[PDB]
């Protein structure tokens, strides 16, 4: 698999566009355009099929954006303990490792 | 309590059938602990063998999902852009509800590593408790590592999608601002002096009958209260108040020079101001006024702070005066 960026996708784009888009263009010619290090036909495959997915052409309102606010706010705050969630991950770790040089020394 | 294999499970449930089997196979995982009782045992080897084939399918996946999220957050900035806020109710309803539910599936990504990866840790301690092997902690510095745990370039996405929604879902900047200078209050009270007031300082009548008083709520939203509103009642009372404000300073030879040089931030500072001590209040800081207009920002905090105002408030006036230095909503 191939860990792709904003900067590498934005790239890809643009030589799919210099092909003639997505309806024109091959995985080949992305290929050469791009010169990319490790990218591989394959990649480029998956990421056009993936590309031309998102690309698919086909009370009160009121209540549904309020309803939005906190789905927002609610994904917003698990975000932000994740965040958290993952520093109390390590220095679990940091005190384990330091728990076992101590009393293998006693 | 932790209710580990509870909230993981309920978590898998409320997932979309592509994210089948994406997760620990903590169940199973904890049954093939039962059966171990190079230096390894086909056994220990066999069982750390399921753990990379686990780790595998969530760097595996991870990767691939991080991939069409760039994809879509690329594909919704330029839907973004395109419409240049000439968006319909309708499709402005739509391109909301698509990235408010896209930020949501990246937390969905973020949640499924944590719950992931807090999994991997119970499995491992009941795994060197059952060996008396100590591998856990080289185990978990191999997974401290992997594309999965650190989260990778997921926390730049679900920033750039905050940064869409900030423009395209906005919160009003002002009514959270004096909502936490003045206060929010849903039920009729009696101010500093003996006149009754609603919300975010609505003076209702000058009038000692709570009816009179009443009345007034009633006509202003237009309905039967009883001397009760919601939070967008007291939103829309307040919006009112803002327009008529910002009316009675566009037409204050003192202060509309000054509102008319301000930018959008500045200018909520100047109402906050008005709100506080009136327009005549304002009017009387000529030389801080005149230190703003020249867009002397450290110069006019600094005058700012010598007047009775910053002694009478000093939590709201050094929140308001560092609006007028930065020009930015990071004092609230
Ligand atoms: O958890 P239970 O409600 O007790 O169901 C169990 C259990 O299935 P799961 O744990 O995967 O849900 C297994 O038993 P354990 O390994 O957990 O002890 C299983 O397989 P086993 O033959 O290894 O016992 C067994 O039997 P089966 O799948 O043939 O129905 C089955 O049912 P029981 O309740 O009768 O044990
Ligand atoms: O009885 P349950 O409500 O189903 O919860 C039990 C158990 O609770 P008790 O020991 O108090 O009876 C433990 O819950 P917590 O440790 O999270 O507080 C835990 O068992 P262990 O941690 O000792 O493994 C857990 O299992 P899990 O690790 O999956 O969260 C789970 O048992 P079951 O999931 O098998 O039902």
């Amino acid at each position: 698999r191939m860990r792709w960026t904003p900067e590498l996708h934005e790239r890809f784009v643009d030589a799919m566009n210099l092909l003639g888009g997505s309806e024109k263009a091959t995985p080949k010619g992305v290929m050469k355009l791009m010169k990319a290090d490790n990218l591989t036909i394959y990649h480029v495959k998956s990421h056009m099929q993936k590309y031309r997915t998102a690309r698919y052409r086909p009370g009160g309102n009121f209540d549904l954006t309020e309803a939005l606010r906190m789905q927002l706010e609610l994904q917003k705050r698990l975000h932000e303990q994740l965040e958290i969630q993952r520093s109390l991950q390590l220095r679990i770790e940091e005190q384990g490792k330091c728990l076992q040089m101590m009393l293998e020394q006693q | 309590s932790m209710k580990f294999g509870k909230s993981l499970s309920s978590q898998i449930v409320e997932t979309l059938p592509e994210w089948r089997d994406k997760f620990l196979s903590y169940k199973d995982l904890k049954k093939r602990l039962k059966l171990i009782g190079a230096a390894m045992t086909p056994e220990e080897a066999g069982f750390m063998r399921l753990l990379e084939a686990e780790l595998d399918k969530f760097n595996s996946f991870f990767v691939e999902k991080e991939e069409e999220y760039i994809i879509r957050q690329k594909e919704l900035q330029d839907r973004v852009a395109r419409a240049a806020g000439r968006e319909s109710k309708e499709e402005l309803m739509r391109v909301r509800k698509e990235i408010v539910d896209f930020h949501g599936e990246m937390v969905l990504l973020e949640n499924y590593s944590a719950l992931n990866y807090t999994g991997l840790v119970k499995i491992l301690k009941k795994y060197d408790k059952r060996t008396g092997a100590l591998i856990r902690l080289p185990f978990i510095q191999k997974v401290l590592q992997q594309p999965f745990f650190t989260t990778d370039l997921l926390y730049k996405l679900v920033k750039q999608c905050e940064a869409m929604l900030d423009q395209l879902l906005p919160s009003n900047e002002i009514f959270e601002m004096l909502r936490i200078d003045e206060g929010l209050r849903l039920k009729i009270y009696k101010d500093t002096e003996g006149y009754y007031t609603i919300g975010i300082g609505h003076l209702l009548t000058k009038s000692p009958s709570l009816n009179a008083a009443k009345s007034e709520l009633d006509k202003a939203i237009g309905r039967n209260t009883n001397g009760v509103i919601t939070k967008d009642e007291a939103e829309k009372l307040f919006n009112q108040d803002v327009d008529a404000a910002v009316r009675g300073i566009l037409r204050n030879a003192k202060l509309k020079p000054v509102y008319d040089s301000l930018d959008a931030v500045r200018r909520a500072a100047l109402i906050n101001m008005v709100f506080q001590m009136g327009e005549t209040g304002v009017a009387g800081f000529t030389n801080s006024l005149r230190m703003l207009q020249q867009k002397r920002w450290d110069e006019a905090a600094v005058n700012l702070a010598k007047s009775r105002w910053y002694n009478q408030t000093p939590n709201r006036a050094k929140r308001v005066i560092t609006t007028f230095r930065t020009g930015t909503w990071d004092a609230y």
